[PDB]
RNA sequence: UUUUGGCAUAGUUGCA
């Protein structure tokens, strides 16, 4: 009638992705954890682009949309930052945003590459993660792009710019022991990387008493957060959501 | 034929036809005749040799071109009249090789059969695996597809223009696309499409789309509309002048704002405008004065992109005002493959909600499985498989129609080498519950086209407003507004319903009510 | 045009209750919890944890419409145990589970980094 | 002077004839633009090729919207001059009507 | 709602593997096609030697056309049946056809085995050229591929001649759709405007605007078409 | 001397409910014990179930004659 | 000429009496929605805010219509006009005068179309009774008319770009008429061939074919999830 | 003006006799995508005429192999009357027979 | 009232009364200068 | 028009790899080898660099209106 | 000496590319107008 | 301080 005792085993940990395994857990908790990786980990991404001068070939909304998609280093600052909608200011103070300034004038004849290197932050902790650098726009001789933009805290549910994951691989039952999927010709299907069968079987023998468990994860970060930070913030956020729901439920019952 | 093939006294386009049975030799030289080049065949051998191919390989820095091929008497133009007197080989590799003889006297040989297709039909990958009505439908839809219609679109001011943010050349392409410049000006995006039944919004030839992909600019587009206007001087009857109408000096106006304009009566570029804002303040003199300023269309909205002013043919000042409007894909926007798989966006789901493979790939689009069987658009499935092979291999796949070097077996064997199921299926996980979907989903890259028919350009409603001047009924003008005709079909349909009150309400109360006074004795309206 | 704002899928507007309880009159000891501005994230996990309870005779959830943001969770229980008690116990179990998972994930990170 | 003839773009007499892609860019003209159309009052107009029956050729048909069993039409037209084409028919009267 | 939500657990698709038959099935289809072509050649040789005799009521061209048409029809449906037998239970084409949701057995045969004869105005492809359907054949060739019998399935892809004849076949479909739409409403409007005023009066008779008896009772029974239904008379067929 | 059917036709039900709902919308007296009913159509439906609608249907036979049926007289389907 | 004005398809008697443009009509693209009942139609918020229905002021709805008058056109749901007993018309997007916002019995408020309103829903060409049917308005936050999938086949509609029309009855008697005669649940059976005009369609039909197979087995949580979507469920889990 | 009007409106023949003039020869160029522009520039229009009523032209005829596209035509009341040239198809420009 | 010549890109102050022509190249197509208003986009 | 910033499907950063991709192609790499060197394993990411058409280079031929 | 069938697939498309390099897609309109 | 609007053509395109 109570919680499982989930066990973690990290198989790989690089600076761009983390691969791990969770045993002793139901399918719903693992799926919600993957869902929270994708759509509920807050990061800092550019929003509120104000363009002072844009004589480039790409129109203004194009440049703003490209700026929004640039990932920003938000490893340790995002937790103490506040949502701008909740802050008490003109919506941009240092406690709820990070200012960015771009001012590029192409004077030489050669094609000028406006990259993420040209984004100057007012806070050193928050920079573009590439600082090759992400190309924003190419400028001709005589063209200019000059703007100031901010970066607010948000999560992937609101807009995909705030999604920190570059693809979250999730798997369970690599040998199809539970037969949650029914191969018409199981011999034709390649073995998963976590499969434990020999090269004469195609599926594990069917287990009627089986239950989903030993969920394999591979969380690849776009760069704005370290992958371990993504997972820790994900679990913290889901716990926070459940605690807030418990608070509201208690208030409703009383 | 010797003289024509040598470019002697007879020019190439002259066509000679011998009716042997009727003993006639008709030579035609006039214009209007259609012809095409065919390789000449002599004694079951092409006159084309490896030397000509070597010379054509160095087409640059040799000055050997097609005209020298015609001058060498290897290829000649044949018209449809002369085709009746021509025995033509489909391909030289087999049709003229020695075997159990079908015909030992071939006069010509096709260059490639795929050239029978036109322009819009030649961008179809694997059209010979489709049903021909869907080839026709795609030939229509490629005309309707979004894309970068021209490289100098920035200076041009066309009345309507649509430009896709991130167009891509197809991963699965035809050879003939190299000569249409489709590789330079593509119209569409390669989309990871999964052909699967799901929550139910893809049903009945509709499409589920990945909301996060759209947030990343997937099929995001821009729509340019240009409004032109000229001030004129017609004797002294009146005179139009570009200037912002002030609220005191002109007795005729609308409730829309007039402060967006500058002192010259024109709106500056880089200013948002709603569907009623004024962009060209033009005042016509009253024999005070009146306004005839132009506003945006009622449903439209956007930012003034560009503003050009110049003198027309007579020398009057006139301006053209390009208005940018960024269109994001939404529910109702049309999409189509290169196989006539027309469909609207049923609903948009975030990435977590979409189903996903074992390696975290969510499809950009989901289409209904039932769009295939009555269609028999097997070329769509072969395109998906070939595109998966192309993306894994890192090489643009080939989908020339009548090519025997490529078939589904070879594509499947190539795909199996990359650790995928040979038929393109994959084990997809339900994005909501995380459970494995029982059946394995057919998923892969496929080239999709956004058609110009967005929902916002075709949504309109009316309560009441600009009636006619004669019929005193609603009419169309300034927008799509003006009601919908309750035609004879709807009239008889409601008669079948027996809904006399609703029929009367539609036809009398809520279209054009009126009342007249008529004498009781006579019958004429008094 | 008619596109809803992106923020109104997780934000409660003024005078909107996060969670509302209504007794189901069709069956004794059954309740319906309508939670606004939530999705399958909480629905599926709460449903699974409720199914782990032995005293819960029924536990299910549904989103009434994907374009809308509500989850209706129906919970029926044995006569000696209320649905509200089961719901609270399930949420506390999930919170304990995720806290333990956080601690063990931190320990695993420290071992992998040291290793 | 007798008038002004519209000029099909990228023809032998359009100013974009035989210009390299660079010069087309300097004139803000797309090098991939195929041409083949006129500009009339700023509007790009294209002439659709009109299909019609070939001239000076004998064509024998069997009408039965008339009293003739057969009919040999010949839309004879002059060469390069006198655009009005004279259509002669030589018909055979149907033997059924008697 | 219930079935759409269960389908998220089940799921349903359609792919290349659903259009693939085993090698034995392809060999059987090819053998059937070879036999059909051989017996068409025998019929042609009988016709050329004046050995074919016309059936009563049909000229010799009609007799030959009927013979070859029935030959290719039985070959086509035999190939389609053999392909249908090759279908597995997990085959999604079969799943969508047996449910009646979409498609037909003819669609499966055309996708897998043989697209079949292409017809223009209810006949084989006519000799547009001088006694030829295309410039790639010899004159006076009444073979299957010559007159527009496409033998490759949509999976296998059509040859150039086969593709062009298939486009010819689909052009009639498009044109007849166009003329159907041209005749949409015209017959219907004429009918209603003849009949719009006819109504069941409160004495249960059926009368027009001018109040003339059309039927003494509606449908000769006075019953609406809503609540009537098929039944079987139990005393008509049994013997005494 | 009534020859017409004793059953309310669907068209009779439609027009009776429409007119009575309109009358209730114009503050007409209500002939059924309502409880928190605000929509006039629902109140009219409650009246029809109670057979309390004070309306008489004049059915015209196709000879100029007519029959006046009370709503209570007819059989509600 | 005068004779030309009356003859033809676009004459006064055939272009402006048998058919004519009508006020209170909207049109847009259709899209599927399995989560709506067959008698429900999704409506964009903009169309609902543009369209209006005249609600007569009574002592029961005086407070509600007063609140809607307070909202005005700028906020949805609201109202456009107040038609007083004298017939004079007060517009609400321009008049902040609180004296003009007083309501009393007999006044009519042209309130914005809201949820539960009855609307005739039509698809041209109109070929039978079921090509125009009554639906209940459901406000959903996008720019298309969402429909149930079962109502596609009476309309002969598919979501390939097809547009559909929506007429709003403006009067209580007409609303009751559409309720009692033209609602799509009443239109399930056609009198054309005394059968249902609508059945189960593509995905749900294939899925219910697969679902009712003998070997479909569902564990405890799966059936509990499915029974949530069963509206008519009595709340008793059947014996497995 | 005489060319200009005829190219501006697409009515061909005498301007004052436009009642019996052939219409739709000149069309505004369709600039929506590059493929549409190329398809419009390579377009053939077959008028109805007296001749089209005698034999049905909408159907895809055998001689259209290699000259026009086998599968490209607008739907509705234009199927088979509006065609597009094949890729390698080239129309004779005319020459003197002397 | 500043315009930019289409050919030579010269800023010209042109009144609403006089004809429009480039004051150093004679070119007859003029584009308005970008607005000095405050312009903002959300980066979505 | 220009290389997208993110991968449309998975969201991986791709905008910082177009110039490197072209540079590898100038080093006589097969396109599969170039994409493997850039570290794009999922075919969703590979599709974008493999199919991208860079029209901004062509748009920069035209002089700016300043 | 002669084009082998294995190399014919390259040869024919070389010929077609040479054709479209020489002629282009709109020779019809331009040649008619020049004539 | 409460407006509004060109008619008739021709072409193209969407759905049935
Ligand atoms: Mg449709
Ligand atoms: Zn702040
Ligand atoms: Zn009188
Ligand atoms: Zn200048
Ligand atoms: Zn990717």
């Amino acid at each position: 009638p109570y919680a499982n005792q989930p066990t973690v085993r990290i198989t790989e940990l690089t600076d761009e992705n983390v691969k791990f395994i969770i045993e002793n857990t139901d399918l719903a908790v693992a799926n919600s954890i993957r869902r929270v990786f994708i759509a509920e980990v807050p990061i800092i991404a550019i929003d509120w682009v104000q363009i002072d001068a844009n004589s480039s070939v790409l129109h203004d909304e194009f440049i703003a949309h490209r700026l929004g998609l640039i990932p920003l280093t938000s490893d340790d600052i995002v937790d103490k930052l506040q949502y701008s909608r909740d802050c008490t200011c003109e919506e941009f103070c240092p406690e709820c945003s990070v200012e960015f300034t771009l001012d590029v004038r192409c004077n030489e004849d050669q094609t000028r590459h406006v990259t993420s290197r040209d984004l100057i932050s007012n806070s050193p902790r928050v920079i573009p993660v590439t600082s090759d650098d992400i190309l924003i726009v190419k400028l001709r001789k005589g063209q200019e792009l000059r703007l100031r933009a901010y970066a607010k805290k948000g999560f992937g549910k609101e807009h995909a710019k705030w999604n920190p994951t570059a693809g979250v691989a999730f798997e369970y039952d690599p040998d199809n022991a539970l037969r949650h999927t029914v191969y018409p010709k199981p011999e034709e299907w390649p073995k998963s990387e976590y499969s434990e069968l020999d090269e004469d079987e195609s599926q594990a023998p069917y287990d009627p008493n089986g239950k989903p468990e030993r969920f394999y994860y591979n969380v690849e970060s776009c760069g704005s957060l370290r992958p371990e930070t993504i997972v820790l913030s994900a679990l913290s956020g889901l716990k926070k959501k459940l605690s807030d729901l418990q608070t509201q439920l208690s208030h409703e019952i009383q | 034929r010797k003289l024509r093939r040598q470019m002697d006294i007879i020019v190439s386009e002259v066509s000679m036809i011998r009716d042997i049975r009727e003993r006639e030799i008709r030579i035609y030289t006039d214009a209007g005749r259609i012809c095409r080049p065919l390789l000449i065949v002599e004694k079951q051998k092409l006159l084309l040799k490896k030397r000509h191919i070597d010379q054509l390989k160095e087409r640059e820095y040799n000055n050997y071109s097609w005209q020298d091929l015609v001058a060498s008497g290897v290829v000649e133009y044949i018209d449809t009249l002369e085709e009746e007197t021509v025995m033509l080989a489909m391909t030289p590799d087999d049709l003229q090789e020695k075997e159990v003889a079908y015909c030992s006297t071939y006069t010509h040989c096709e260059i490639h059969p795929s050239m029978i297709l036109g322009v819009c039909a030649s961008i179809i990958p694997f059209p010979d695996h489709n049903q021909s009505p869907r080839n026709t439908y795609q030939s229509a839809m490629g005309k309707q597809a979004m894309g970068v219609y021209i490289t100098n679109f920035h200076v041009r001011m066309d009345t309507l223009a649509h430009v896709l943010y991130y167009p891509q050349k197809p991963l699965v392409t035809t050879r003939s696309m190299e000569y249409l410049r489709f590789r330079e000006l593509p119209a569409g995006i390669n989309s990871i499409v999964a052909i699967a039944s799901y929550t139910g919004y893809n049903q009945e030839d509709s499409v589920i789309m990945n909301r996060s992909a759209v947030d990343r600019g997937f099929f995001r587009s821009v729509f340019y509309r240009s409004y032109k206007e000229q001030e004129s001087k017609k004797g002294f009857d009146q005179e139009e002048v570009f200037e912002k109408p002030t609220r005191e000096t002109c007795q005729g106006m609308r409730h829309a704002i007039y402060d967006k304009l500058d002192d010259d009566g024109l709106i500056a570029p880089g200013v948002r405008v709603s569907g009623d804002d004024v962009i060209i303040g033009k005042t016509v003199t009253l024999p005070t004065k009146r306004d005839c300023s132009t506003f945006l269309r009622t449903s439209e909205t956007g930012i003034v992109d560009q503003v050009m002013v110049t003198l027309n043919q007579e020398g009057y000042k006139f301006c053209k005002i390009r208005v940018r409007s960024v269109r994001i894909p939404q529910i109702g926007d049309k999409f189509a493959s290169r196989h006539g798989q027309k469909g609207t966006c049923g609903i948009q789901y975030r990435q977590e909600d979409m189903p996903f493979t074992c390696e975290g790939i969510t499809p950009d689009i989901i289409i209904n499985p039932h769009a295939i069987p009555s269609r028999m658009t097997i070329g769509h499935l072969i395109e998906c498989l070939q595109g998966k092979v192309s993306a894994n291999k890192g090489e643009i796949g080939d989908a020339t129609p009548f090519n025997d070097a490529v078939n589904v077996q070879k594509i499947s064997n190539l795909l199996s080498d990359y650790g995928y199921h040979l038929r393109g299926n994959e084990v997809l996980y339900n994005g909501f519950t995380g459970r494995k979907i029982t059946s394995q989903i057919f998923i892969g890259p496929t080239y999709y086209q956004r058609l110009k028919h967005m929902v916002d350009d075709k949504i309109h409603s009316r309560a009441r407003g600009p009636i006619q001047i004669l019929n005193r009924q609603p009419m169309e003008g300034r927008s799509r507004d003006g009601g919908l005709r309750f035609g004879e079909m709807e009239r008889d349909c409601q008669i079948a319903h027996g809904a006399a009150q609703f029929l009367r309400e539609r036809l009398f109360e809520a279209s054009d009510p009126y009342q007249v006074h008529v004498c009781n004795l006579c019958g004429i309206m008094a | 045009m008619n596109a809803p704002p992106a923020f109104e899928s997780f934000l409660l507007f003024e005078g909107e209750k996060k969670i509302t309880i209504n007794k189901d009159t069709k069956v004794p000891n059954a309740c319906l919890f309508t939670i606004n501005k939530e999705d399958h994230t909480l629905g599926n996990i709460i449903k699974s944890q409720l199914l782990k309870d032995p005293q819960v005779l029924f536990a299910g959830y549904k989103v009434p419409h994907p374009l809308e943001h509500k989850i209706i969770i129906r919970v029926q229980t044995t006569p000696d145990y209320s649905p509200q008690e089961a719901f609270t116990n399930a949420i506390t179990d999930l919170i304990s589970e995720l806290s333990l998972l956080e601690e063990r994930f931190r320990v695993a990170i420290k071992d992998k980094q040291e290793g | 002077f007798i008038g002004k003839i519209p000029i099909m773009l990228r023809s032998t007499y359009c100013l974009l004839n035989g210009l390299t892609d660079r010069d087309l860019c300097e004139l803000n003209e797309c090098p991939l633009d195929p041409g083949g159309y006129f500009i009339i009052n700023g509007s790009e107009k294209v002439l659709i090729a009109q299909e019609k029956m070939a001239t000076n050729t004998v064509y024998v048909f069997a009408k039965k919207d008339s009293k003739y069993a057969y009919t040999g039409e010949c839309r004879s037209c002059l060469e390069n001059s006198s655009r009005p084409t004279s259509t002669i028919w030589v018909s055979m009267l149907a033997r059924g009507g008697q | 709602t219930v079935i759409n939500n269960w389908l998220l657990i089940e799921g349903h698709t359609i792919g290349i593997g659903d259009s693939i038959a085993d090698s034995k099935t392809y060999q059987d289809i090819q053998n059937t096609i070879k036999k059909a072509k051989q017996d068409v050649i025998e019929v042609i040789e009988k016709a050329h030697n004046n050995e074919l005799e016309p059936t009563p009521g049909n000229t010799l061209r009609q007799t030959f056309e009927n013979q070859v048409n029935r030959i290719l029809n039985d070959a086509r449906d035999k190939t389609g049946s053999s392909a249908q037998k090759s279908l597995s239970e997990y085959n999604n084409f079969k799943s969508m056809v047996v449910s009646g949701a979409k498609g037909s057995k003819i669609n499966i045969s055309q996708v897998i085995a043989v697209v079949g004869q292409q017809n223009v105005e209810g006949k084989r492809i006519p000799f547009g050229f001088k006694h030829r359907t295309l410039p790639h054949f010899i004159k006076d060739d009444y073979g299957p591929e010559s007159r527009g019998f496409v033998e490759n399935s949509y999976l296998a892809g059509l040859t150039p001649t086969e593709f062009f004849f298939h486009a010819m076949g689909g052009r009639e479909g498009l044109i007849d759709t166009a003329v159907k739409t041209a005749e949409t409403g015209y017959i219907q409007r004429r009918l209603i405007k003849s009949m719009e005023s006819v109504m069941v009066k409160y004495d249960a008779t059926v009368r027009n605007s001018i109040n003339q008896v059309v039927q003494l009772r509606y449908g000769e029974d006075g019953l609406a078409g809503e609540s009537v239904e098929f039944q079987n008379l139990a005393t008509l067929k049994p013997s005494n | 001397k009534r020859i017409t059917t004793p059953y309310m036709t669907k068209y009779e039900r439609a027009r009776v409910l429409g007119t009575r709902a309109l009358q209730i919308a114009m503050c007409a007296p209500v002939m059924v014990e309502l409880e928190g009913e605000t929509d006039p159509l629902l109140i009219a439906m409650k009246e029809l179930k109670a057979r309390k609608i004070p309306i008489i249907i004049r059915r015209y036979l196709p000879d100029g004659s007519y029959e006046d049926w009370g709503v209570d007289e007819l059989i509600i389907s | 000429s005068l004779k030309q004005r009356l003859k033809g398809k676009e004459g006064r008697v055939r272009g402006n009496l048998m058919g004519k443009r009508v006020d209170f009509s909207a049109r847009t693209v259709i899209t599927p929605d399995p989560n709506l009942s067959i008698d429900q139609v999704g409506v964009p918020r903009s169309i609902a805010a543009n369209m209006t229905f005249a609600e007569i002021v009574t002592p029961f709805n005086i407070d509600r219509l007063q609140e809607l008058v307070r909202r005005g056109n700028s906020q949805y749901p609201g109202a456009k006009y107040i038609i007083r007993d004298n017939g004079d018309r007060i517009d609400l997007r321009f008049h902040p005068k609180p004296s003009d916002l007083h309501l009393q019995t007999g006044y009519k408020v042209e309130r914005h179309m809201c949820d539960g309103d009855i609307v005739i829903f039509n698809r041209q060409p109109t070929l039978h009774k079921m090509s125009m049917m009554g639906h209940r308005v459901r406000i959903l936050p996008w720019s298309t008319f969402r429909l149930n999938l079962s109502v596609t086949t009476p309309y002969n509609a598919d979501f390939d770009g097809d547009e559909m029309n929506l007429h709003l009855p403006q009067s209580l008697e007409t609303r009751a008429e559409i309720q009692e005669l033209a609602m799509v649940p009443r239109m399930i059976v056609t009198p054309q061939s005394n059968r249902p005009v609508m059945g189960i369609v593509q995905d749900t039909l294939t899925a219910v074919r697969k679902f009712t197979k003998r070997d479909v087995f569902l564990e405890r949580g799966e059936v509990m999830n499915l029974l949530m979507f069963l509206s008519t469920w009595d709340g008793k889990v059947p014996q497995p | 003006d005489g060319l200009k009007y005829s190219l501006a409106t697409g009515n061909w023949g005498d301007q004052k006799k436009a009642h019996q003039a052939r219409a739709g020869v000149s069309q505004v160029l369709n600039r929506l995508t590059f493929a549409s522009t190329l398809s419009h520039l390579r377009r053939l229009n077959s008028p109805i005429g007296r001749d089209g009523k005698l034999a049905k032209p909408r159907q895809l005829h055998n001689t259209l192999w290699g000259m026009v596209c086998p599968a490209e035509t607008p739907e509705g009341h234009a199927v088979g009357l509006v065609k597009n040239l094949a890729l390698m198809a080239y129309i004779s420009v005319g020459s003197q027979p002397s | 009232m500043i315009y930019i010549c289409g050919e030579c890109h010269t800023e010209n102050e042109i009144k609403s009364r006089d004809p429009i022509r480039c004051r150093e190249c004679g070119y007859r197509i003029m584009y308005k200068k970008r607005t000095k208003r405050l312009v903002v986009f959300d980066a979505r | 028009m220009i290389i997208p910033v993110r991968c449309f499907t998975c969201g991986k950063i791709v905008g910082n790899k177009w110039e490197a991709y072209l540079g590898l192609l100038q080093a006589e790499y097969t396109e599969g080898d170039a994409l493997d060197a850039l570290g794009l394993k999922r075919y969703c990411c590979r599709r974008m660099l493999l199919a991208h058409v860079d029209l901004i280079e062509k748009l920069l031929n035209y002089a700016p209106l300043e | 000496d002669e084009i082998t069938p294995d190399l014919w697939q390259e040869a024919c498309w070389i010929v077609i590319s040479s054709y479209f390099d020489e002629k282009g897609l709109v020779r019809q309109q331009l040649d008619s107008f020049d004539e």
